[PDB]
DNA sequence: CGAAGGGTTACTTCGCGAACACAT
DNA sequence: TTCGCGAAGTAACCCTTCG
């Protein structure tokens, strides 16, 4: 939760020139900054307020006024440090692969020790905790894991070539009735959010051992 | 898009693609932004370089050419005009950016140099001078000392400083060989037109003979104060031995070590020209002419821009005349230098086994020919080139190439059918390795004819050698594939920057104690092996680029 | 570069006939891309003519900015020049 | 997921004019050209592979589909491709400017012949802030006139002569022994040296084919360009801060082949298969020069014939260009390429770009027709019918376009096509619903309706003199098939019902649309320019009829003059 | 104006137009691009010969302007700042 | 590709000598990436180098140390160990 | 299509192009020689401008920095002759807001 | 795209519910959740407002993350937000750890050991027991 | 004072255009 | 099978200086 000043020139159609003008410039934000995330600032939620509004001019091509604007939106980006909250749905044999109740699912944690052991699940069990020699608890499904975040990054990506992204038909074509069709849905790319840390607090209400 | 083969920039540029590089290497883009700028459209003033480069204002152009002020690596030009203000007028400087990628082979070698009064100090104490001399543009004697804490040590630092003054390394460095020599020499021109505007009857001569020649006489002068200036070393209480003065700056006199270098390229030359015997004490009567008058080397400090009416006749006659008695000391004597204890079978050393280098010029060349000592550095170098360059044609495109390189030298415009007679190939390796050289120079063929439009085919294309085109031509390919070498060590050091920041930062004693893990600890070994190769490379590379660039 | 302020202006207060055919061109425009109209229509088609009533009743919420040779943006109002 | 996109819809500003670098050519390098390029047409019932055309450089027909760009003759842009040749050639268009290079240079240090003062006496008038075109010419040419009369050189040694052409074919051949000639060079003495010694074995020339000096090959003066400067190549005209302005790009080292975008396919007289262009056939023949000029360098053949082969090479690049050359009566000389196509009268700044043929028109024959008003044209009932408007449907349409769209393509007040709100495709009225397709009608629909009264639309006459030949006034749908209208504007467009036919174009955008009747429109238009006086006035019965009411004696009753008034209007 | 009595055909054209796809359409169009690409002009279009071949709006006429649509803004929604964070919470 | 020779490079860092020039070559390169070496940029720039930008900027060529360009961003070990302020890098 | 009995489309000669810039209408022009005639979308990149496919630079191949925009065909195919000889039409691209 | 300040003033979390009240206007919910198939009303005929699918979908996904803790979002006010902002002031306390407290209560005391680093280090023993009193009375 | 170099004006050769558009 | 000026290309000749 931080408070960028992104600016954009805005259109709006000839068909909404009836409603008033701050609120048709929010509903087309709205259509740009709703659920895509800006490249490495973060994941927008929704639209302050508008700031900085001058007469909008046309092309001679449209016959809509595009308007330019400057704005602060509610961006979703915690710092370097930031205690948050998460749900275990899925499982794999990397780490625990967690999220935010609904926001987005692909805040996954690889080993990262102090946790010391990394199953699958061997009797429908996560992990397994290793104490000495008091409160064995484990985790296994949908439990109020408390994890940290770090590493900032989010994001590398953006490739674009023909000759590869029309190799997609290949894969629309191996797309064909054979059930197992695990050769494009297994290797999707990583977004422009991606995010780790180092332990949830061993496990629920507990003392957290440094960070 | 099979982009290794660097076709990216084939046609790109031969000057801009080292000196840019060269700056890239010690600084970054932001210093080489202007020297490889300033060597793509002349001479800038500041204000009309901002708007060029597209970068930072005035506060980073001006911040960025003071870290090449300090480092010698431009040249200024302080001038005003008739109704405007002063400027400034930076130019580029050539081998004050050849001192970056000459450095290193510079101190190693002055080791050699100094390898003979005694062994284990003297090789760390001027591997810590000239080090931090040559990292330096100008310093102090003062300043450095101001580090040294101890008091014989310092006695000791405080000897070589005038040890290393006294070989011809260390001179005062001045504003009169900081300013460019192209303009120079009109300053010391436009003043002397102002210096004698007599109205009398004198004709287009005074500006020949009187003007020309009196500058000359005074141009001479003034070039050769920097070789010896600051000489009076009298500081009789402080120290009880010559002391360098404190307040006196010094460089690396730039040229000295240019001889050397040569004198080693005369040496290596003299291994296959004459015996085993003869060039140990060729090179121990050649390596002591080198530190009393520095004019060997040069292609001459005024001969760059006046030599356009007739005086290349007057350039060689006065080189040839002052390039005698100069050097005037004991043509074949003894001297208490070193004899090379050894067969050096000879078990006698007087005026018996120190007379086979009189017998080292009437062969073929080392030309000291005339009486004792005449002549011996002037009519080697249109042939130093033509052996080196020959011996690289040959070893390249094969030993045939040099059998058809060098009889068209003996008689230019030679046909096809008289150079049978002179070959000895078979039916068509004449031409066959004639095709395999046209591409490249020193083959240029010249047309008769006599026809409309070429008709009865008219017995055309003789061929000549025109050997002006070649040297130059092979200075750029060889100076083309040094930057293209260096631009691979770039490139590696480029790649892997993420294994280099902690390898060098806290990793000095335990980096084999398994600080990295048995999965890319090869790659360590890996960009410190072919890395050393670019750099041994680059070293057996400037003992072959640096012969055909001679006076 | 920026506006010049309505206490002075240099031009001519009244409307070319080049403003007077584009302003005609880009509200018929935002008719056909559906814009409320503001006068009162006979039930006619065309918004050329809608558009030309517009100007004939100086009811029309655009804005002409000329432009200078150097470029100073001089913002000129339509329901005051004059025609 | 789904990151932010945001687009900008740019201008196109400047026009950045430079030379295309060899590694430029090779970067838009989708084929390799000159292995064997004789396989465009081969055996297996005629594909191609790797040829002088290929399917990774576009499509030449309907099927075929390119290997790149996924798509047919109306979706594939089109691709170049290099073909490296040995033995570098001249530019056919950069042979002129090529002199000014290098007849302003040495030719063995190959620097620049100009003292240093000058050098800056001219960069101080050439780097002023606004210097004309016409200013750089001058000052291009005083620099260029210095650089003729200094007979030696600077800092080499050298004397250097006037350099020209060969004799008006595509060889530059000079002299430098011109200016001094009684204590001439040393390079005179060993140039007479080494002529002695050629004279004890071939005695045949010794006096007729003496008196020439060199040549300037392409092969050598590729090895000279190269050498020129890097900080005074600015005072020769070419900018030195982008990549390709160094003058060895005006040397042919790589050859950008064109695609097939610019070469297509032949039609009827189908006897042989689809006929190649002449820039095909022109291309597939260097090839063969190229590769028989690069195996002969280790097999064999002699000098004068691999000279042949070179002259050939030279001669048939330059050919490829403009074709300013005899071919050693063919046609009219038999070769378009790359300028014949960009000449005018046929070509694209002339009769692609200024003037272009334009859908959405017709022309009939004129007929006179007085009841019309004079801002109305009268167009027939089936030049409306296929002469149609996009009125997009808006509040104001959606009661007239649908009692309309029910009418049909046949009855005239309907329409042909119509495009939905989502643009997949255009629907034809003649073949749909038009009954379940008529009823639902949102609000974004093209529905493209058929010419009626009322509607603004252009009238031109050919031989426009001036510009009252391009008028636009009201339609009118009317009987018998000709356009019709008034004789009182009958001047401005010099017609005389003789014969003469006049086309007649529609607007389709309302931007358009409302000003070809504001300012473009009869009634705004009544006078002319070059006078100020009415040009559409009187005509040859309107005032002879105006006349014979006025001559003093035409008395009128009542019951006439009602007649006459009622007449009137 | 340009200083000289000159002509109006192609060598009294090229007096002030460093356009160059103007020029290469009046007369002998092969010369003037080849000239032009040599000489490294910048050629920034603004003549309204080389604004139909690109193919958008003149600076005569109808296109020696734009028109722009008010937007009625008041003074008390966005020039005061409506931000209900006054103190870093 | 195209496959010419060079007569020298190959089994020639094997000997102690080319090695030494490298080595050097590798210290005097990651020396030289510092700037001045403790002990410089004060004493000879007012003396008649470059009087238009030694005269502008005179006690402002300083800015090149390693005595306190290489001491700023050793302090900031100490602050960050025992305090934290949320600013970014 | 030229002439009569293969299709109509009719044409604006450069002595008529000549008239309607008298009258000063210059959307009229972008009609009847752009959009009605010959209108071609194209991809342009930023930096060293040619023209590419699909988002493809296929020089500066990053496909990062490509902005497409309508051109007519006349003007698209004049450039593939140009780059075809030697020469390289490079276009430049400003914003038609921020004033 | 021109980004200015990647931020501005980065804010807590109970006024994001203050801004969500607001505007769950133009997200409407169950008190008029039932004119899905009503009659007509709001002068429109239905009572509804335009979708926004990307946005209707996260403005009530995002409330339920923020009603976590103390279902059994917070219940404070305005005045009850500037008297525990206003008393929370008088501690030497990190930005960062204020933002942390601010956001989450912790109720028992090893969760502000978990916010505050180093408590043992920095503060006092008397402090604890009145930053528990302060936060967890509420 | 006679001869040699630099430079102005004068005689002779090439190429680019020759209008719009329809049916062949 | 044709007129229009503007590019190079080449010669007659006059000024200026050298020993
Ligand atoms: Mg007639
Ligand atoms: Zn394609
Ligand atoms: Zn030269
Ligand atoms: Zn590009």
């Amino acid at each position: 939760f931080i408070l960028s000043k992104i600016a954009d020139l805005v259109r709006i159609p000839p068909d909404q020139f009836h409603r008033d003008t701050i609120s048709a410039i929010t509903h087309q934000l709205n259509n740009k900054f709703a659920n895509k995330i800006i490249p490495n600032v973060g994941l927008c939620i929704t639209i302050y307020d508008l700031l900085t509004v001058e007469e909008g001019q046309l092309k001679p091509g449209d016959g809509s006024s595009y308007i330019n604007v400057t704005f602060r939106a509610v961006v979703f980006k915690p710092f370097l440090g930031e205690i948050v909250t998460g749900w275990i749905s899925k499982c794999t044999a990397e780490g625990i692969k967690v999220s935010l109740l609904g926001i987005f699912d692909d805040i996954f944690i690889p080993q990262n020790m102090l946790f010391e052991g990394c199953y699958y699940t061997p009797e429908e069990s996560a992990w397994i905790w290793p104490m000495d020699e008091e409160t064995k608890l484990y985790f296994d499904v949908n439990e109020k894991i408390r994890f940290r975040i770090e590493r900032e990054v989010f994001v590398d990506v953006k490739p674009k070539s023909p000759k590869e992204r029309e190799l997609e038909e290949r894969a629309q074509l191996e797309n064909e009735i054979e059930g197992k069709n695990e050769e494009t849905p297994q290797n999707e790319k990583p977004p422009a959010y991606a995010l780790l840390g180092s332990c949830q607090t061993d496990g629920m209400g507990l003392v957290s051992w440094w960070e | 898009v099979m982009t290794i083969s660097s076709l990216e920039q084939r046609t790109l540029n031969p000057d801009l693609f080292l000196y840019k590089e060269l700056v890239k290497a010690h600084l970054g883009e932001r210093a080489a932004s202007v020297i490889g700028m300033l060597v793509a459209l002349g001479r800038l003033s500041v204000r009309e370089l901002v708007e060029k480069i597209d970068g930072m204002d005035v506060d980073s152009v001006k911040t960025t050419l003071v870290s090449l002020t300090q480092l010698r690596c431009v040249k200024y030009l302080q001038e005003t005009a008739i109704s405007g203000k002063k400027t400034t007028y930076y130019y580029y400087n050539e081998e004050g950016i050849h001192i970056l990628l000459y450095s290193g082979l510079i101190i190693d070698e002055i080791i050699t140099q100094m390898r003979v009064n005694d062994e284990e100090e003297h090789k760390q104490l001027v591997a810590e001078i000239v080090q931090n001399v040559i990292s330096l543009g100008s310093l102090t004697v003062e300043d450095y000392l101001s580090s040294v804490t101890s008091d014989s040590m310092k006695y000791t630092i405080s000897s070589l400083f005038v040890q290393l003054c006294e070989m011809g390394y260390l001179i005062q460095i001045s504003k009169l060989h900081y300013t460019p020599i192209e303009d120079l020499w009109q300053f010391l021109y436009e003043k002397h037109y102002k210096n004698i505007p007599r109205n009398s009857p004198l004709s287009d001569l005074k500006k020949r003979s009187q003007a020309k020649m009196n500058a000359k006489t005074d141009f001479a002068k003034i070039i050769n104060k920097p070789n010896e200036l600051s000489q009076i070393l009298t500081v009789d209480p402080k120290t009880s031995l010559r002391i360098v003065k404190p307040t006196v700056s010094l460089t690396i006199n730039l040229d000295r070590f240019m001889k050397g270098r040569r004198s080693k390229q005369l040496i290596n030359l003299a291994k296959t020209r004459v015996g085993s015997v003869t060039a140990q004490v060729y090179k121990i009567a050649l390596r002591l002419t080198e530190q009393k008058s520095p004019k060997i080397r040069d292609p001459l400090t005024q001969t760059g821009l006046l030599q356009d009416l007739e005086e290349a006749k007057s350039f060689q006659d006065e080189a040839e005349l002052v390039e005698e008695k100069t050097p005037g000391l004991t043509f074949n004597a003894i001297d208490l230098a070193r004899h090379l204890p050894a067969e050096l079978h000879s078990a006698s050393l007087i005026n018996s086994h120190l007379k086979i280098l009189a017998s080292s010029n009437f062969p073929f060349l080392n030309e000291t020919k005339p009486g004792v000592y005449y002549v011996p550095y002037s009519k080697l170098m249109p042939v130093l080139k033509s052996s080196v360059y020959e011996y690289v044609i040959a070893s390249t495109l094969g030993p045939s190439a040099m059998r058809l390189s060098r009889c068209i030298r003996d008689n230019k415009l030679v046909s096809e059918k008289i150079i049978n007679s002179t070959a000895l190939m078979k039916e068509k390796d004449i031409r066959s390795t004639l095709a395999s050289l046209i591409r490249y120079n020193s083959v240029e063929i010249q047309e008769v004819p006599r026809t409309a439009d070429r008709s009865a085919s008219r017995a055309v294309f003789l061929f000549r050698c025109k050997e002006t085109h070649s040297y130059n031509f092979m200075r750029q390919n060889l100076e083309w594939n040094m930057a293209n070498l260096l631009f691979k060590k770039e490139k590696l050091k480029q790649e892997n920057s993420t294994l280099l920041k902690k390898a060098n930062r806290d990793d000095v004693k335990g980096r084999e104690n398994e600080l990295l893990l048995p999965s890319e600890l090869n790659q360590l070994k890996m960009v410190n092996e072919r890395e050393l190769n670019v750099f041994a490379r680059l070293s057996r590379l400037l003992s072959l680029w640096e012969v055909f660039q001679m006076a | 570069e920026k506006a010049i302020p309505k206490d002075q202006r240099a031009t001519t207060p009244y409307m070319t006939k080049y403003e007077r055919a584009r302003i005609l061109g880009t509200r018929a425009l935002q008719i056909s891309m559906n814009a409320p109209v503001f006068v009162d229509l006979e039930g006619e088609t065309d918004p050329l003519r809608i558009a030309m009533k517009e100007l004939a009743e100086k009811k029309i919420p655009l804005v002409i900015r000329r432009y200078l040779p150097d470029g100073s943006f001089e913002d000129w109002s339509v329901e005051e020049l004059i025609v | 997921k789904e990151v932010v996109v945001s687009e900008t819809p740019k201008r196109i500003k400047g026009l950045e004019f430079s030379a295309l670098s060899a590694a430029d050519i090779v970067a838009q390098s989708e084929v390799e050209v000159s292995t064997r390029d004789l396989f465009d047409l081969e055996k297996d019932r005629a594909p191609k592979a790797n040829g002088a055309l290929d399917p990774k450089m576009g499509v030449s027909s309907s099927s075929l589909e390119c290997a790149t760009c996924h798509g047919n003759l109306a979706s594939c842009h089109g691709h170049f491709g290099h073909l490296k040749l040995a033995l570098p050639v001249f530019h056919i268009g950069y042979f002129k400017a090529t002199i000014q290079i290098l007849q302003g240079i040495c030719k063995n240090c190959s620097a620049i012949l100009l003292s240093e003062t000058d050098k800056r006496q001219f960069l101080h008038e050439l780097r002023r802030p606004g210097v004309d075109n016409l200013r750089r010419m001058g000052i291009l040419k005083k620099i260029l006139d210095q650089c003729k009369k200094q007979r030696r050189c600077l800092h080499c040694g050298a004397l250097n002569g006037v350099v020209k052409k060969a004799a008006a074919a595509l060889k530059i051949i000079h002299d430098t022994f011109r200016w001094v000639g009684k204590k001439s060079a040393p390079e005179k003495d060993i140039w007479v040296g080494e002529w002695k010694e050629v004279l004890a074995h071939n005695p045949e020339l010794e006096r007729y084919v003496k008196r020439c000096m060199d040549d300037l090959n392409p092969l050598k003066t590729l090895n000279l360009f190269k050498q020129i400067k890097s900080a005074d190549c600015e005072l020769l005209g070419i900018d030195a801060t982008v990549p390709s302005g160094r003058p060895e790009t005006y040397i042919w080292r790589y050859l950008p082949a064109p695609p097939v975008c610019i070469r297509p396919s032949v039609m009827m007289q189908d006897s042989p298969a689809s006929n190649e262009d002449d820039l095909t056939v022109k291309l597939t023949e260097i090839v063969w020069t190229s590769s028989l000029i690069k195996a002969g360098l280790d097999k064999g053949i002699s000098i004068n014939n691999m000279m042949e082969h070179w002259d050939y090479l030279q001669l048939t690049v330059a050919m490829y260009i403009n074709s300013d050359s005899v071919n050693p009566g063919g046609k009219v000389k038999p070769i378009r390429g790359f300028c014949q196509r960009l000449k005018g009268k046929q070509g694209r700044f002339r009769g692609n770009l200024s003037g272009k043929r334009v859908d959405f028109s017709g022309r009939t024959v004129i007929s006179p027709d007085p009841n019309l008003s004079i801002d109305e044209v009268a167009v027939p009932d089936r030049v409306a019918k296929v002469l149609t408007y996009p009125e997009k449907v808006t509040r104001y349409n959606r009661h007239k376009l649908q009692e309309l769209i029910v009418n049909g393509p046949n009855v005239h007040p309907g329409a042909n096509y119509l495009l939905k709100r989502n643009e997949d495709a255009r629907r034809n009225l003649r073949y749909g619903d038009r009954m379940k397709l008529a009823k639902n009608l949102q609000i974004g629909d093209v529905v493209e309706r058929h010419l009626e009264d009322g509607d603004v639309v252009l009238f031109n006459r050919q031989p426009s003199l001036h510009r009252l030949s391009i008028l636009s006034h009201y339609a009118k749908i009317r009987p018998w098939r000709t356009f019709r209208l008034n004789e009182c504007v009958c001047t401005p467009y010099n017609a005389d019902f003789d014969g003469d036919e006049m086309n007649l174009h529609v607007p389709q955008t309302e931007e358009a649309r409302a000003e070809a009747i504001n300012l473009m429109g009869v009634k705004n238009n009544l006078l002319t320019p070059k006078s100020g006086e009415p040009i559409i006035a009187a005509t040859q019965d309107f005032i002879t009829g105006s006349y014979l009411i006025s001559h003093k004696d035409s008395f009128y009753d009542r019951a006439t003059l009602t007649q006459l008034l009622s007449m009137m209007s | 104006y340009k200083g000289e009595v000159l002509g109006i055909t192609r060598f009294g054209l090229s007096k002030m137009r460093d356009s160059v796809l103007q020029l290469a359409s009046f007369e002998k169009t092969t010369d003037h691009l080849f000239d032009a690409a040599f000489y490294m002009k910048k050629d920034a279009v603004e003549g309204v010969s080389e604004c139909i071949i690109l193919g958008q709006t003149m600076s005569i006429g109808t296109g020696s302007f734009k028109v722009v649509k008010g937007t009625n803004i008041s003074e008390k929604d966005l020039v005061p700042k409506r931000c209900l964070f006054e103190s870093l919470s | 590709t195209e496959f010419p020779s060079i007569p020298l490079p190959i089994n020639g860092p094997i000997t102690n000598k080319e090695r030494s020039l490298a080595v050097k070559y590798i210290n005097f390169g990651k020396t030289v990436k510092d700037g001045p070496f403790y002990t410089g940029s004060m004493s000879l720039i007012i003396d008649q180098q470059e009087n238009s930008k030694s005269g502008k900027r005179k006690p402002n060529i300083i800015l090149d140390e390693d005595d306190t360009n290489d001491g700023i961003e050793r302090y900031s070990d100490k602050y960050l160990k025992k305090r934290k302020i949320g600013i970014s890098i | 299509t030229e002439g009569r009995s293969r299709d109509g489309g009719l044409r604006l000669g450069e002595m008529e192009r000549d008239c309607v810039i008298a009258y000063g209408a210059s959307q009229l022009l972008l009609e009847r020689l752009m959009i009605s005639s010959d209108a071609f979308e194209v991809d342009v990149c930023d930096k060293c401008g040619l023209m590419g496919y699909s988002g493809w630079c296929t020089t500066c191949k990053s496909a990062e920095n490509i902005i497409k925009m309508t051109i007519p065909y006349a003007a698209k195919l004049l450039f593939q002759e140009l780059l075809s000889m030697n020469i390289a039409p490079r276009l430049r691209l400003e914003d038609i807001f921020q004033q | 795209m021109k980004v200015l300040e990647e931020r501005n003033a980065f804010l807590s979390d109970y006024e994001v519910l203050k801004f969500l009240t607001d505007l769950e206007k133009k997200h409407l919910w169950d008190q008029k959740s039932l004119a899905a198939l009503k009659k007509s009303r709001s002068k429109g005929k239905q009572n509804r407002p335009y979708n926004h699918p990307e946005l209707q979908g996260i403005t009530r996904n995002v409330v339920n993350y923020l009603s976590i803790n103390k279902n059994f979002i917070s219940k404070m006010s305005d005045e009850s937000f500037a008297e525990l902002m206003t008393k929370l002031n008088s501690f030497k306390l990190f930005k960062a750890e204020k933002l942390q407290i601010v956001n989450q209560l912790p109720a028992n005391m090893v969760h502000l050991y978990s916010i505050v680093e180093e408590c043992d280090a920095r503060f006092d023993e008397k402090t604890i027991e009145e930053m528990l009193e302060i936060i967890s009375g509420y």
